[PDB]
């Protein structure tokens, strides 16, 4: 019942101590069919080359940690051939499958939630100001939010209650999420189709959902137990298609 | 007898998230590794070892 | 899943924390048949004065314990009706179930291999001489391994990487075998039947197998666990049969 | 009320491995032990018990 | 297996860890019927407004602790509406669903016994005495057992071998009774029916029975785990009964 195991390509997770799976809105990932599509030209599916998992990098969960975010995609835009179909193609589409991985002995403890959130628009910390893209992503870098308020040019207001999005951080529950309570579970999955208003669009001009990792309850432990927990991110894409081949883009 | 020509690539682990234990615990650990061949497997053309030799009879 | 009963003759071995049983090589003990005998004399049967547990001596597992090794039979060989029958017999024959048991705190860990060797012939420590009889075995005390070479005369080369056998010890897994890892488990359990190449044979000339106990991972704890940390093994015979009464025999 | 004749035996217990603890554990520790009789179990020949005694009435 | 839940009125009562669940002597409450009755007049009911969980007020289990007790009813004589209905009627019947509570981590070691006493006639240390009321019950605060022989007037002789009964402590397991061993299980859970000699009786002079809970493997723990480990009853009457109203006393 808590032993779970993830295959997509030549890759494989395995899991002894998982909750359950969440489906975003009980929709699966799926291509794109005829009665739905507008743009002509036939598409290309590599479909074995892009469908796998990546690892990111990690983070150090320290006894004073804000949190995190990622931006996908524009988080995998030098990941194999998927970035590579990314830099050649004018469109694109495709559902993920997030895994998040952080283990501690039953003497740790410490809750974190891990939380999706589509079309994340983002505030600045000056009020008639606005951001650079630098300040909403650095690749497969995570950003990091802040515990009071912020200041500086062109970057994000990230005190974590406000979530940079100028709302409650604790009703961020509407959006698809699980918790990693360290006394219970060691990871979370989250399944997410694709979420937009146009059936297809540019993989570099836009970006689709934003990962979240909120500390809520702080790691804490005694006398003489491990001080190092880190937290790993792994993402695989799901029914990815490209349309529009030309010559390479360069940012 | 492996060469560039037959090359087979490469194995490597990393840390996904970390190792979190509790106070009065070791802090260090140990992990140990197994090796095997699935069903799909054979080999072909007999030869002598190299890793047994002797001088002289009476060995 | 975890829990098993077993009984033989008056004695019964219960566990709450074990993996799974090991028969050697997928067969079961049993006597022998009419077309497989030489020996023309009724057998002798005793069937539940010598089918029964009996328990050796403890070893103390440390933070540097080489390992420890037995020889089967002649370590029962003062055990009750079934040494009794052993000193007057010439002929004997019979299987084993050996069960080994272990118990620690979760805040402990290790690592101890289990595993039983047919004709566990082995080295002298001079490369021109042999080995005495007490350097092989004594009785119900275990025999015990070292970290480094070995000297002395008609002793054992005894360094645990050669397992006084002139191998490479991480190949034992060809044998019957099973892991004591003390997160997991804490007994192990192999079943063995007779294996010889003559269907009986005289039991104080011969030693069938050999018990070999080694710790891949050394014993580790913190602050103020329990230091001390015992080892205890098990063995009952099955189908036990004797053939060729006379006098008793004195070493 | 066994004699020679009438004895029964005895019961002893031993360390098989031993007690193992993690740090920040207690080392010392106890085990308790209950009687009862199985269901082949009689008795017969009724008399008096020797555990309650008086001296006089009114008690 | 090991989680249960018990509703009662508008009480619900959850539990992970219990073990199982003690009906007392096979016997569920239930109402008096018309072939067993003496009493005439028509009997009142209130069946939710009575048939609820109560909890007492908790006590500190600590290194030294003989145990303690209470007498039930008069224990519950000024729980709402239960109380009321009490003081109002000279007879009343009733069972009830005992739950004992006790939760520390797995790095405690103790075991409490729980257990349920019809009829419990205590004696008083003072041979040639008798005790006061006082002495026997202060309503929903416990007794203490002492660790060595009482003096005193009218107090109870409360030395824990004895159980203020004269009989050896041990053999208290012949009345309904379960254990809380810290390893295993956090709560116990008992039914008690209607035990008594006549078919109803007047609450404020019968005490129906005590509750017991004495501690045989004293509470230890070691460096720095928590220090604080309290224990707390609840208990809710069942098939709840009262005849022959009149105005209410007072004591």
């Amino acid at each position: 019942d808590r032993v779970r195991s993830i295959t997509l390509g030549n890759s494989t997770i395995t899991t002894q101590e998982s909750a359950n799976v969440v489906v975003a809105y009980g929709r699966w990932p799926e291509y794109l069919k005829d009665n739905e599509a507008t743009a002509e030209d036939q598409p290309t599916q590599p479909d074995v080359a892009t469908c796998r998992f990546y690892t990111l990098e990690s983070v150090t969960w320290e006894r004073d940690s804000p949190g995190w975010w990622w931006k996908f995609p524009d988080a995998l835009k030098d990941m194999g051939l998927f970035g590579q179909n990314m830099y050649y193609h004018y469109l694109g589409r495709a559902g993920y499958t997030i895994h998040v991985q952080c283990n501690a002995s039953k003497f740790h403890q410490g809750c974190l939630m891990v939380v999706c959130v589509p079309e994340a628009e983002m505030g600045c910390s000056q009020v008639d100001g606005t951001v650079n893209e630098h300040s909403l992503s650095e690749g497969e870098t995570a950003k990091k939010f802040a515990s009071t308020s912020t200041n500086g040019t062109n970057t994000v207001q990230s005190i974590v209650t406000n979530a940079g999005m100028g709302v409650g951080v604790g009703n961020l529950t509407i959006f698809p999420h699980q918790w990693i309570n360290l006394r219970t579970n060691n990871c979370a999955t989250i399944v997410m189709p694709y979420i937009n208003n146009v059936p297809m669009d540019n993989m570099f001009r836009h970006h689709n959902f934003t990962l979240m990792i909120i500390p809520f309850v702080p790691l804490d432990y005694s006398s003489d137990s491990s001080t190092y927990v880190p937290i790993t991110v792994t993402v695989a894409p799901m029914c990815a298609e490209y349309n529009g081949l030309r010559l390479a883009t360069s940012l | 007898q492996q060469d560039e020509y037959t090359s087979a690539g490469n194995v490597t682990c990393w840390y996904q998230t970390g190792i979190v234990v509790p106070a009065g615990t070791p802090t260090s650990c140990s992990i140990m590794c197994f090796v095997s061949a699935c069903n799909d497997f054979s080999v072909r053309l007999l030869k002598d070892t190299p890793f047994i030799e002797q001088s002289a009879l009476l060995q």
